[PDB]
DNA sequence: ATCAATATCCACCTGCAGATTCTACCAAAAGTGTATTTGGAAACTGCTCCATCAAAAGGCATGTTCAGCTGAATTCAGCTGAACATGCCTTTTGATGGAGCAGTTTCCAAATACACTTTTGGTAGAATCTGCAGGTGGATATTGAT
DNA sequence: ATCAATATCCACCTGCAGATTCTACCAAAAGTGTATTTGGAAACTGCTCCATCAAAAGGCATGTTCAGCTGAATTCAGCTGAACATGCCTTTTGATGGAGCAGTTTCCAAATACACTTTTGGTAGAATCTGCAGGTGGATATTGAT
């Protein structure tokens, strides 16, 4: 049985372990580090896909596209902060018109 | 004949383009520019097409971001019209 | 050849939205996302280990790295998930 | 060739940026800005290209070059 | 026979020249130290500080504020004012990406 | 053991803030700037100190060091010179 | 046994090549390190140091001082376009700022 | 208790460029900060470079490229010239 | 704030091209069974520095008064920049070769790792050396009311 | 078209706190030899890209008209700067304990190393089924005449 299934995870613990061992991060890598990291990565992925899935069906699409990811991310203050210097290709921007520019 | 008042169509265009994600610059001139500039750094360069598209996604996101800030500067000065000085304040505070 | 997080992102997608799919471009954004956060956390954990003259990155460096890099609620939530996973794994 | 970035293109960029009204002097100003940015990024991209002893700028070369601009681009890995 | 009195702005300009020429910290040290300890105390009780850690915090904080005030000043001037206001600070921080 | 610390953000006084603005080139100051400045400072300080202590705890230390602060400041995109060793 | 010669004198440098090499080895930057890497790096570090000290020494003497203080380093860095770029997000403790009053603020 | 620092080397360079000029301890501290900062910038960029190209070795080539990526303009050309010179002399 | 008239936005529809999901083969990577080494934590303990308080002197924060000049509000028109029609040309889209890069594989000479032993440059602390902080006084640009 | 009142500039001085030089031990760099890894030269091979040619569509350049935004001009109330008195609390310098970094030493729990099998994820075609190109009608705005 895989380490990922032992950890309750979908993300690959073994691959993460190898990527840490060979990324020139440290001389040694502890048994719990890739489990912990894979879990963090999985958690953030689920957070974004949950929100993007919601936008996708609020636009009546069965497939998540970059727009939906952009909408999900910029409408969430914490995701938007975590990804504040990231450009999502083909994501566009949030609909936002400054109130002073509206008529009347 | 019918004629929209100045600003009405502008607003419509803002809603339209803020809802969409398509690239707003024409591909061939952008590509031409990239190759031209690239000439000054290294001779006989080739480009992957996706590299050109990466450059264009980045350039357009940069410009759209800059215009958002620029607009905030124009509005700060009680205008609705963006001006070069708005761009310049924006870039200065960005540290550009 | 070339590896990616695609099948794992698709597995997560299926857990949270069983009937929802994802375009190729969106999957490319998700892969970029995972590699980015991996490098932030791994890099912060590495510099932390070095700052403390340790040669080993353990889950404690990962946890501390997460606290340094993630905002607020995302941090608490990620830490709880990581801790759970290590505890289940070690069982 | 910089004049290939036309006035209506720039104007579309402004609209996506939420701008309602635009000074006539914006277009040249924008072109100058765009040029600087492109130069910087392309310069670093080619540095990566040269380092790898390649003649072909790749998407990843560009992605890495964009980090010097403190910009992270998703979608081209 | 009236006492001598500078016009508003003259002394302000003198103070700008004065503090832009100098490098001393502008916030009183002991009050700053109390601030740092109060805040840190709310994250973990009974912390101690290296003396230089407090001074590092005060250097970073004053550099940060003076930088923010430079940007703030540009925003006020942009709006044809000479007086900085909260909306100037807020625009600066928004464009800086702090907000 | 020392007198409980309270309300110390008010130690960042009107004349201190005035001096900071002067070094920043400011000639004239709205009355509302002072409270705004305190708020902005408090947020910056909280964030930096928060991260510093995270380094301190990670090291199982009780004493915040200058380097803890130096590393903390990186999260703010600031590199602080003069406090190593 | 041949008489010792430092890699630093061999490369014509003042900065410590052996130390730079050790620091490269223990920072886990790569699994292997080329013979020329620490030399090249020591040389770049040395050179940038010379540049900042040259300009800072100049400020020091434009102020009638024989000793460089943080102020001179700040003046050096901020008045030089490229150093100012390189060190754009750096705070020099006790550096102060450049004398700069916006023209609109001056009297009539 | 033994602490290494770049102080003696910065002082040697100082005496080269300004033979009659000294330096305060605080200023020496800013210089030690500077050297360590740039060290980590260059070394890190070179590490990521080697990794991007699947090479296990950081050579002077990675150092040079990292230097070009990190430094602006004239500064970059000048640094590369100093480094290339030090390497050729060293290997001679 | 009405109606009447007009233009545009936005679901909702179908048909079908093509973009995604499914499938199956197979190097490569993960797992596994054993063996072996080692980083760092625990338990010490020496001994820096840190917390806190003390006293005294004066630098500076605070609170007040008063008025100069700033920001805010207002008015108005010149001329900028929006909107729209027209018709040309640049881009887009599609087809086709073929030169030339990437990407590989083998395999040795050359580079680098790393232990051992030896030497010396770098450090800490002591001893010397000296810039410049303050201190004093006079010259001198500057300011504001006449 | 001045002066009086002030602030700022500029030598000049000396003592001592902080910087530099001296001293000598020893940690770490260097020399040497052996083991292991790697770079690149040569010889491949598809396959991306560049060049070129072509038609046509829709996006742009241009010219016209005028709505309404910007910037200038003007006015005034009250905010904020300047200055003064008062007295507090910061600064400075030093004491006194002792918390808690660091420096050592021991020794397992956890990590690496290695040989080999098992499992998996990447890839490219097949099979599925979503979106999208246009089209329509209703919802929703906008504009002008009153
Ligand atoms: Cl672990
Ligand atoms: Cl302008
Ligand atoms: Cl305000
Ligand atoms: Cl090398
Ligand atoms: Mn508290
Ligand atoms: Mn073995
Ligand atoms: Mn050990
Ligand atoms: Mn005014
Ligand atoms: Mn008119
Ligand atoms: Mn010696
Ligand atoms: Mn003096
Ligand atoms: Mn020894
Ligand atoms: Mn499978
Ligand atoms: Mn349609």
């Amino acid at each position: 049985k895989t380490r990922s299934s032992r950890a309750g995870l979908q993300f690959p613990v073994g691959r993460v372990h190898r990527l840490l061992r060979k990324g020139n991060y440290s001389e040694r890598v502890g048994a719990g580090a890739p489990v912990y990291l894979a879990a963090v990565l999985e958690y953030l992925t689920a957070e974004i896909l949950e929100l993007a899935g919601n936008a996708a069906r609020d636009n009546k699409k069965t497939r998540i596209i970059p727009r939906h990811l952009q909408l999900a991310i910029r409408n969430d203050e914490e995701l938007n902060k975590l990804l504040g210097r990231v450009t999502i290709a083909q994501g566009g921007v949030l609909p936002n018109i400054q109130a002073v520019l509206l008529p009347k | 004949p019918h004629r929209y008042r100045p600003g009405t169509v502008a607003l419509r265009e803002i809603r339209r383009y803020q809802k969409s994600t398509e690239l707003l610059i024409r591909k061939l001139p952008f590509q031409r520019l990239v190759r031209e500039i690239a000439q000054d750094f290294k001779t006989d360069l080739r480009f992957q097409s996706s590299a050109v598209m990466a450059l264009q996604e980045a350039c357009e996101a940069y410009l759209v971001g800059l215009f958002e800030d620029t607009n905030l500067c124009a509005i700060h000065a009680k205008r609705v019209t963006i001006m070069p000085k708005d761009i310049q304040l924006a870039r200065r505070i960005r540290g550009e | 050849r070339k590896e990616s997080y695609s099948i794992y992102v698709y597995k997560v997608l299926k857990q949270v939205h069983p009937d929802t799919g994802i375009s190729s471009k969106a999957m490319g954004i998700m892969n970029s996302f995972v590699n980015d956060i991996f490098e932030r956390i791994a890099g912060k954990a590495s510099r932390l280990a070095h700052y403390n003259k340790r040669s080993t990155i353990t889950s404690r460096e990962i946890q501390t790295a997460v606290r340094l890099l993630l905002p607020g609620e995302l941090a608490k939530h990620a830490v709880s998930e990581g801790t759970k996973a290590v505890t289940k794994y070690t069982s | 060739n910089i004049q290939g970035i036309t006035k209506p293109a720039i104007r579309r960029l402004a609209r996506r940026g939420g701008v309602k009204r635009i000074s006539g002097l914006i277009y040249e100003e924008t072109r100058g800005v765009l040029k600087v940015f492109l130069e910087n990024v392309i310069r670093d991209a080619v540095t990566y290209t040269e380092h790898a002893k390649r003649k072909t700028v790749t998407a990843m070369d560009v992605v890495y070059a964009l980090k010097r601009q403190g910009r992270t681009l998703y979608g081209f890995g």
